């Protein structure tokens, strides 16, 4: 009832801003922000943060993307070695 | 601070991967390494154990590539290994 | 006819040959319908013509 | 700002409209006159009354969530 | 600009939230023509009791969510 | 998405895709005639087998597509859903008729036919005989008849191509041998000589785009 | 031209004759492209520019929620004397016993 | 709507038509699916941010089902992709 | 974290790299014509395929490595914004033109012109071809139609 | 032409009569494609232009709500 | 949507007056089927949608 | 019991070729599971049948037999066109 | 936060909140009838949060190892 | 000076006033840079040099 | 077993305290013993078929 809207003639995408994050695998940046937050810390604040349940749900977006991330490039190398070899034997 | 050696193992496999890119081609060219003669489950093994041997920085701070685009830059180093197995 | 006309897909895949007159049209429409072999409609806005 | 389980809670405390208020009225006027039997059988219905109303209310929510925590683990 | 904007609106408003603007006052008004307290009379062979203006209005009240308005014969 | 079955039959054909391009094609067409102009020239290396096949596979693609495109539309189609086992079957069937029905125009019919008479369940006598109507027997033999008879007269056509294009270096080779035996010079191997006349020749005669155009004229309609 | 944009918005506190005053106070109507609907009802469709649309459709949805704290359901008091009978529940002493009626 | 029904008079379909080419055919579709998982996930994920929809069974009931139908359209367009790009790499290493 | 779909472009592109410069790269070229040379003078064997196809890839990669990084500079900018798919295809589209350019360079005009038309004149029942003016279509010939081309 | 669309709405609070004035004062009203139906119920059948056809299936939807 | 309305139905009906038994002899059994209703609905679901995943982990 | 009706004649056709014998063996299958889904659906939102201990113990069964029929189907067909795919690359 | 750095209230507030209130008087029923809910909304929202950023990184790693 | 940056700060028990005090004290304040707000409440806008 | 089955044994309190960790233990040892053995044998085929 209240506060109501329809956009009727067009498809104009608005749940999201189309941008060119639509263009990229990896948030490279946003990795190597969050990688070095997680390691200039040498004796500053505190340690063993195991424990509370917002900080802990902030690590496993970190914990997982990083192993993505070297998970992939891991392949990459690889491919491109591999394409070297085929054409030089070929 | 709880996580670190668990990111310092993640940046060794980081810089390790980087450098297969540029000690393989080598041992495809030189006679002594090819696979003709070293094969297997070895092969893997040893490659990456000298491209640690080698890497020219200290493997327990972060990788500096993680802002560039991947494929031109393993192109980059895969045709500096190549160059680098002819003249030897 | 002034009215919009609308042909299913199916029956415009056949073909037709020779000099007309539209003189009374619905009188036409109709008796090329049971030549044809279409079927017609006409909901006041449109006519929709059918296989 | 809030979620279902607090519709859910809510709709006995506007269901119910003022018992909440009426039981400490009661025993303000009990304890002026603990001897007197008519405030002590109001007493009685109101302390009652309200003993029910927590307790219908508590065992709903914790219904709702057995079902929510269920439909959530088979997000898997 | 915009941005400024944006985030200074947004905070000085959420810092006003707590802030309480309701009152309350306290009219006091004798009465001219009757006794405010509830009456009672004792007889020969019964008693009776007359409930006062207050009591009353309050029983009439008692328990009310919506507001008042047209008395009647931010 | 939708009957669990059709999802697994999508993905089988997907699995067997390229034995399919590589059996039922003009693909493999191509791939021949395009090695037996490197051997009709007598290069042992050049191009790569790597260049030719991928030349090759994209010619095929430009005359394969119509017919995946007209399928695919044909199955992505809401009209109906189905009482029956005999209506969904010849549903199915009727998607295919564009498919065999190229296969048909290059397959050979007494072929085509041999092999729909070997399919028949045996007979203890001699096969009990029979005569069928064209819309079944012109129009509709089966594909696992078709396939194979498609494959072999494909590969037939092939080498018939290869050998006219072998004629003309064949002339060559030998005037060149005979002038060279005129001129007493008896002892000179003559390949030092032919081979580059081979290769001024396909180039003025521009060979490559002749070949790749009437390939494509084969089977395409171009004005 | 191709790009126009079309809504249909319906508000439930904020009659349209509300909403136009804001447009003209704000400096932000635009006769080319009115609003169209009944200034008695709430409920209107608008098409033109995208940015147009945009703020037409944000402005209004916020000022409806806005509004949602007002109170109309109103009680009041009547007074009414009797002028045959008495109010209150009456009683009768019998001979020797009260009796009483509603 | 819930008390309105909508057709269409006859779907007549112009992109039916063959005519662009096999490269604009392949644009089409990796830009409507970049589109499609793009506003997926988001949908999802304002799902559960939001406290009335992540505590109702109504909406929970739905939420799984949007979540599964995202995995599998993701996992369905990856394997048909490997199985293409491995027919062209069966027949160019042939 | 990024996008799912993305991911897969990558992923697959990098499968068929070595397909793509095997022959659509003027390493066609360089392979071939030191082939040819050492042929003629006689002597198989000398330089070997090691040496001459190890120096061909490389020579290939001062030509082709400036046009790949140029793309993947153009991707990689903030300051896009888009409305719809066709949006979306346009700028993808435009993306390519800087390698489109260089197989319209080297290659031959009606050899791609009889591709372009062979995509489509199978679905086609009319013989004229002025219907769409020249200034389109000349400038984009599908890459597909390019490949065999050059 | 192809591209004609239509619908069949029912209202349970406006009757027909009601919304065919609010289209007149709208101003969206349009002789050539008006709505068929009975007057006194709440059922009716709509067909036209894409764009005129969404606009009406959502006013009036909406609208029996708002009553 | 019948048998989510109707425990909305007799929730206002209890809440109206928690103490009264016939109510809450109602509203116990509303509540309890709409229970398992929800429990049955998921698990199918999730039995379903477990099937098609194995089907393209086998060609995977 | 009320309002019931079975089909008492099948269609026939000739089998004649391995296609026909396989699109005939595609179909059968297709039909009996679409039938057995829409059945198992409805029995789980009758409320007579979701809540009665008899006919529970009827859907259980019905689940865990479409569970592994459809399970057997996809195992024999990947392993035939496995058998394929050997034979050919070999 | 008291920050914002230029380039509503959470389920998360709530509770700190209600248990600060609690814990100055656990013996209180309309406070500790106010908590369950609070504490139940937030068990929920911080399972199916971690659920489903684990569907989707199980995902991507099933699409790497595909193309391996 | 392309790394100049900007935020914005809102206070709950101190106020802008006391706050430009203590920066005063320590020798820290910056007319090149000062605190732009409204000295009786207590938010206020900052933008200059990281540190 | 068999102090499951001594009468006295299976319902005195300390003695099932006893039974408790005894079972816990058997439990962990086979699990381990079990586990690497399979490592085991995973080494050479790793080294063999590869
Ligand atoms: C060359 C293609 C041959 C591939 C062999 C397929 C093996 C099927 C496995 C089998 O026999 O069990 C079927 C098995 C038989 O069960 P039945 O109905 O109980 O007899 O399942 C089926 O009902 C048929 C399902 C077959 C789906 C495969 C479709 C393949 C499409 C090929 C590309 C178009
Ligand atoms: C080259 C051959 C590519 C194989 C295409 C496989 C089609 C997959 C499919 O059908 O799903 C379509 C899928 C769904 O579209 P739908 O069928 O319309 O629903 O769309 C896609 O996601 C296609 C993504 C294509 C990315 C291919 C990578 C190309 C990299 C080459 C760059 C060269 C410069
Ligand atoms: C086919 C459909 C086209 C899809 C393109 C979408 C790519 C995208 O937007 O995301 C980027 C995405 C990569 O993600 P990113 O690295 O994070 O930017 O996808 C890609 O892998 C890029 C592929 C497109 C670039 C084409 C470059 C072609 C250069 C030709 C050089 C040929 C010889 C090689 C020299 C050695
Ligand atoms: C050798 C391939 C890998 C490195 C990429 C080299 C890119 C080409 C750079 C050429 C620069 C030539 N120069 C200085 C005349 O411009």
């Amino acid at each position: 009832v209240i506060g109501q809207a329809v956009n009727i003639r067009s498809m104009e995408t608005d749940i999201v801003s189309l941008d060119d994050r639509l263009l990229q695998a990896f948030s490279g940046s946003a990795i190597a922000t969050a990688v070095d937050k997680q390691t200039i810390t040498n004796r500053i604040e505190d340690p063993n943060l195991v424990t509370d349940p917002k900080e802990l749900a902030i690590s496993q977006e970190m914990i997982s993307d990083y192993n993505l991330y070297v998970s992939m490039v891991s392949t990459l190398t690889r491919k491109g070695v591999g394409a070297v070899e085929t054409l030089l034997r070929s | 601070m709880f996580y670190a050696l668990y990111f310092e193992i993640h940046h060794l496999v980081a810089s390790a991967a980087l450098g297969f890119a540029r000690v393989a081609p080598i041992f495809f060219f030189l006679p002594f390494l090819n696979s003709g003669v070293l094969s297997g489950a070895p092969r893997n093994a040893i490659i990456i154990l000298v491209a640690l041997g080698v890497w020219p920085h200290a493997l327990n701070e972060a990788p500096p590539f993680l802002s560039v685009a991947m494929i031109p830059l393993v192109l980059q180093e895969a045709a500096v290994g190549v160059m680098l197995g002819c003249l030897l | 006819l002034k009215e919009p006309v609308i042909v299913s897909k199916m029956a415009a895949r056949k073909k037709i040959t020779g000099n007309f007159e539209f003189h009374d049209p619905n009188a036409l429409l109709e008796k090329l319908s049971l030549q044809l072999g279409l079927i017609w409609y006409f909901d006041g806005q449109a006519i929709y013509i059918y296989d | 700002w809030s979620g279902y389980l607090d519709d859910v809670s809510a709709k006995f405390d506007t269901g119910v409209d003022n018992l909440q208020t009426q039981v400490t009225e009661a025993l303000d006027k009990l304890a002026a006159k603990p001897s007197d039997p008519a405030l002590l059988a109001a007493y009685q219905s109101k302390l009652s009354e309200y003993n029910l109303y927590r307790n219908a209310q508590s065992n709903t929510v914790k219904v709702f969530k057995d079902i929510d925590a269920a439909i959530i683990q088979n997000f898997r | 600009y915009v941005d400024m904007v944006v985030n200074a609106a947004t905070m000085m408003d959420k810092q006003n939230d707590g802030i309480e603007l309701g009152r309350q006052k306290i009219g006091v008004m004798r009465l001219n023509n009757t006794f405010v307290g509830d009456r009672t009379y004792n007889l020969r062979d019964q008693k009776m009791v007359i409930p006062g203006i207050a009591t009353a209005i309050e029983r009439l009240l008692q328990g009310e969510e919506q507001p008042l308005g047209n008395i009647v014969s931010e | 998405m939708g009957n669990d079955i059709s999802l697994i039959a999508l993905l089988a054909f997907s699995t067997l895709l390229p034995f399919i391009i590589a059996s039922g094609t003009c693909f493999v067409k191509f791939s021949i005639v395009f090695v037996m102009v490197r051997n009709a020239l007598g290069l042992q290396q050049i191009p790569s087998n790597m260049t030719l096949n991928g030349v090759a596979l994209l010619l095929s693609m430009f005359v394969m597509w119509p017919i995946m495109h007209d399928a695919y539309v044909y199955f992505e189609d809401e009209d109906v859903t189905f009482n029956d086992i005999s209506s969904l079957s010849k549903h199915v069937d009727e998607g295919l008729d564009g498919y065999r029905d190229y296969l048909i125009k290059y397959s050979d019919r007494e072929l085509v036919q041999f092999f729909e008479n070997a399919q028949l369940k045996r007979q203890y006598g001699e096969e009990t005989e029979t005569v069928k109507r064209d819309k079944d027997e012109i129009e509709k033999p089966s594909i696992f008849a078709l396939l194979p008879a498609y494959a072999l007269s494909e590969i037939k056509s092939a080498f018939k191509i290869g050998f006219y294009l072998y004629l003309p270096f064949v002339v060559v080779d030998l005037v060149v041998s005979s002038v060279l035996l005129a001129l007493g010079m008896m002892m000179m191997s003559p390949v030092t000589i032919s081979t580059p006349i081979k290769l001024v020749l396909f180039v003025a005669l521009d060979g490559w785009t002749l070949l790749s155009k009437g390939l494509i004229l084969q089977y395409m309609d171009i004005a | 031209a191709s790009e126009m944009r079309n809504a249909v918005v319906s508000l439930r506190n904020v009659s349209l004759n509300e909403f136009n005053n804001f447009l003209k106070r704000s400096g932000l109507y635009n006769k080319n492209y009115p609003l169209r609907g009944d200034n008695r009802k709430g409920t209107f469709y608008v098409s033109g520019p995208p940015v147009y649309v945009d703020m037409v459709v944000n402005a209004a949805t916020m000022m409806d929620k806005q509004n949602d704290g007002i109170e109309l359901g109103r009680q009041k008091i009547g007074v009414m004397r009797l002028n045959n009978t008495f109010v209150g529940d009456r009683t009768y002493n019998l001979r020797d016993q009260k009796m009483v009626i509603p």
